[PDB]
RNA sequence: GGACGCCCUGCGGCCGCUCAAAAGACCUGAACCCGGCCGGCCGCCGGCCCGCCGGCCCCGUCUCGAAACACGGACCGAGGAG
RNA sequence: GAGGCCCGCCGCGGUGCUGACGCGCAGAUCGCUCGUCGGAGCCGGGCAUGGGGGCGAAAGACUCAUCGAACCGCCUGGUAG
RNA sequence: GCAGAGGCCCCGGGGGCGAAGGCGGCGCGCAGGCCCCGCCGGACCGGCCUCUGGUGCAGAUCUCGGCAGCAGUAGCCGCUACUCCGCGCCCCGGAGGACUGAGGGGGAGACGGGUUCCGCGGCGCCUGCAUCUGGCCGCGGGUGACUCGGGCCUAAGCGGCGG
RNA sequence: GACCGCAGCAGGACUCCGGGGUCAGCAGCCUCUAGCGCGGGAGCGAACGCGGCUCAGGGAAGUCGGCAAGCCGGCUCCGUA
RNA sequence: GAAUGGACCAACGAGGAUCCCACUGUCCCGAGCCGCGCCUCCGCGAGCCUCCAGCCUCGGGAACGGGCGAGGGCCGGCCAGC
RNA sequence: GAGACCACCCGGCGCGGCGCUCCUGUACGGCGCAGAGCCCUGCGAUCGCCUGAGGGACGCGCCUGCAGAGCGCGG
């Protein structure tokens, strides 16, 4: 892992970037009512690439 | 800011497909400055962070002030 | 507050473990304000933060026992738990002779 | 021993991401995608699992070229064909 | 629609709390014990239960509750000293007494606890790991506490 | 999508507010199940003013024969088979 | 200063208590006790051998908690006096 | 009895002057069942004739969803251990007493995870007690190489080769 | 201390550096450095269980079998069928 | 019963037996003690089971019933054990 | 004196002292014409004396001292 490949580092990077909650303004714009990303992951429970 | 003042180094996010020779030439052409060294890392978020150390004669504080840093 | 950042920073500056770092019981607010190695170095010069000595084990009893074993006081058959060959090897004695 | 202790010895990646299909199905020792079929020219498509065919097939993705061409044939590609013919 | 005690022109102050994170069993008994007591006696009873001087008698949920010396005159040998429940009940009975003083200008002395209704609520559902790789539940038993204060019986 | 006032260390509560209605994180809101209060002490069937007398084994099922120390069935709702 | 030598540490095995555990710490653990410990030793990484096949100091053992023939999908809503 | 279809319901069937549904109480029918009244509800609904069927449940170690009594019960039994005082939390600081005991409950790598790292704030969740704690939540950052490793060489092996 | 076992699972999982005393020891027992006070607290001092400790006199009569415990044990010198 | 090997045991063996010494709660014959769990409290809080129902004696009966026939017992609610 | 919890038997408790008695076995220290010896006139395991001492106690007696009996709940 410390000796990561570039391809692997870039796929893992997107997961950190997309691990974000719905922006509060987007909930107001879309009148979403349900307020949770669901695609969000936690390092201990998630098994990315498994 | 401490890096720009003491180590004369401007840190700049660059394209990841770019290379240290290309970053040095590009910074020199756009900012009209001389660059002694470039050191670069690809951030955990995928972006490429390039530490451009300006030549000792050039002062990075002046170049940063023109940039808006 | 949680001065665990300041016992980590002072351990680095004093080059000792965080179990040796001692803060003044007073001036706790001054320790709380410091959050940088330089603002920790200032409190070390002030002596608000200090390190303890290594405080290892006394060898006073050990140097007395070795001194009396030099006289022969503590090495009788009861105190010998190893073979005479293990204690002093015959090969070593032959090689020296 | 058969299970929990032996599961402790699990610390390697048998499979990796496929270049063609981006799934954790490229075997790293044998160099073959279990789902994609890579390194083969043809894709691995089996009619025993129609559910597998439905998960990756034409229309699952953008279909950016085909959509464009289909609309153009329903517009001005047919005319360009007759002009060439 | 949340209050059981339907008022009948009695000018009685009311307070409540919903989804209280306490035991339902150990809060129902605390409220049952304070019923019929002047709010001054109830505040000193609940304080005594915390200092362990007095005991909450358990009349309904008594299986596994120890018989104690303090429960001699309660009518049941069994009794306990719930601490989380007493804290919660005291807050509701302080709000109820405050509401009745402001709304009808009653005096604390002439206010008596008249009615209560502790209902079971939906609980946080944590999990419990059993042997042979099995997962069970560690669900809480929260309660909807309702305390009413009023003039006195008859 | 909750006016105002009253309170609370606060949490939160009470008044009420908007609305036709809280319909308040949501339409109706059953059963099981449970808490308050009031009434009784109680299964079913029959008789009577109504707690007494009389009768009454647990169904479904294969089976010669099941209350069976044969088997399935905690409970309730929905789905469920010419 | 020899040895598939002996005692004994980690290691590697796993004898007995027919101990604890048995709605476990745990879908094989925990405690003592024990076999061995320079060797047909032990351990990590890479690699090869694939299902009536492999591999086996042989126990029909082992092959991802699955083995006197793995798992996945399909035939298949197989058939059943 | 159920659900739909084709007709009927004499001025064109019953409905916000309250439909279906739900709840309690009658009445009628040997019974399946029907009908009315009150209350909740808030927009649809039938009688009769002909037609159609994925048309009626107490069971299937029945499927799915809720959920009871057990029951405040079983349990929260490893790794020696905490105490005093102070914004006083199992936070933190000082002071006592301990422990892991250099094949460490020490400091580092390989792999595997993939941001868990760090600072600031927070406790709605999780931390099977608590929390002012945190690996948790929010926000803003963080990995710099001519000399280290990849890359490069070959090993066991594997791919390629007119064919 | 974040990996893999449903879990912040008395379960596993590769290495590198390795102070002092007692000692033949990298054993056991304490300690320097460093780390640190583990899915919780009190009260009581029942039976019973578990992990121990001791027991007069006898000594396996117990039991399927001495199971379990206990005895023995380090070094030096004798003395060995 | 003789390389489906016969006979033979030096050295070995967490192999299977017999005895002797030594040794001890194995036992005669149990007793006291120390921790921890238990128990009581505070905070958390399951699983499993379940037609109902949970006192007996006899008789009949699918020949061994809580429920049936006949007697005899029985406030009701819990707790620690078992 | 009784106990898992309760209950039971008793209650101005109880805490800290002082005696008595008993347990262990002669305390630290000082001293000595004790001490094998040694090398220094110092060291030294020990020994005697003070010292049936000291330390201890959950048993008995006593208090010289702080205390101690609810305006708590029922009723």
């Amino acid at each position: 892992t410390a000796n990561k490949t570039l391809s692997r580092k870039l796929r893992l990077a997107k997961k950190t970037k997309t691990n974000k909650n719905i922006p509060r303004w987007v909930i107001a714009k879309d009148h979403l009512k349900k307020t949770w990303n669901y695609k969000r992951h936690h390092w201990r429970r998630s098994h990315l690439k498994l | 800011t401490t890096q720009i003042e003491k180590n004369n180094t401007i840190v700049f996010i660059v394209d990841r497909r770019a290379s240290k020779p290309e970053i040095r030439k590009a910074f020199e052409t756009v900012f009209e400055t001389k660059v002694a060294r470039v050191n670069t890392l690809i951030t955990p978020l995928g972006l490429k962070k390039a530490f451009i150390r300006l030549a000792p004669d050039v002062q990075a504080m002046d170049v940063a002030s023109k940039m808006g840093l | 507050a949680n001065l665990r950042l300041q016992k980590r920073l002072a351990a680095d500056v004093l080059k000792c473990g965080k179990r040796r770092v001692r803060f003044n019981p007073a001036h706790e607010k001054y320790i709380e304000q410091a959050s940088s190695r330089e603002a920790i170095r200032s409190l070390i010069e002030s002596k608000i933060i200090a390190k303890l000595d290594i405080k290892g084990s006394s060898r006073g009893r050990i140097r007395a026992r070795h001194a009396a074993k030099r006289l022969g006081r503590h090495s009788g058959h009861g105190k010998r738990r190893g073979t005479r060959e293990a204690r002093m090897p015959s090969k070593t004695l032959w090689i020296q002779r | 021993s058969k299970g929990t202790a032996s599961f402790g010895k699990r610390h390697t990646r048998i499979h990796g991401s496929c270049r063609r299909c981006g799934k954790h199905s490229f075997h790293l020792q044998k160099h073959e995608c279990a789902s994609c079929g890579y390194p083969s020219a043809k894709m691995r498509r089996y009619n025993w699992s129609y559910k597998s065919l439905r998960r990756r097939t034409q229309g699952t993705g953008s279909m950016s070229h085909m959509r464009k061409v289909y609309r153009a044939y329903n517009s001005g590609t047919l005319k360009a064909n007759a002009r060439k013919y | 629609v949340k209050y059981a005690f339907k008022s009948d022109n009695l000018l009685v102050g009311k307070s409540r709390r919903d989804g209280v994170k306490a035991s339902f069993k150990n809060t129902y008994s605390t409220c049952r014990a304070i019923k019929g007591m002047g709010v001054k006696r109830a505040f000193a009873y609940l304080d005594n239960v915390l200092n362990h001087k007095e005991i909450v008698p358990f009349f309904k949920f008594y299986k596994g509750v120890g018989r104690h010396s303090q429960a001699r005159g309660s009518g049941t040998d069994k009794g306990r000293w719930p601490e989380k429940s007493v804290v919660v009940v005291k807050d509701i009975l302080k709000q109820a007494v405050s509401n009745a003083k402001h709304a009808h200008k009653k005096e604390e002395d002439e206010l008596y606890v008249i009615s209560y209704c502790v209902n079971r609520a939906r609980g946080r559902r944590r999990r419990t790991f059993r042997a042979h790789g099995r997962i069970s539940k560690y669900e809480s038993q929260p309660c909807h506490v309702e305390l009413i204060v009023g003039p006195k019986p008859l």
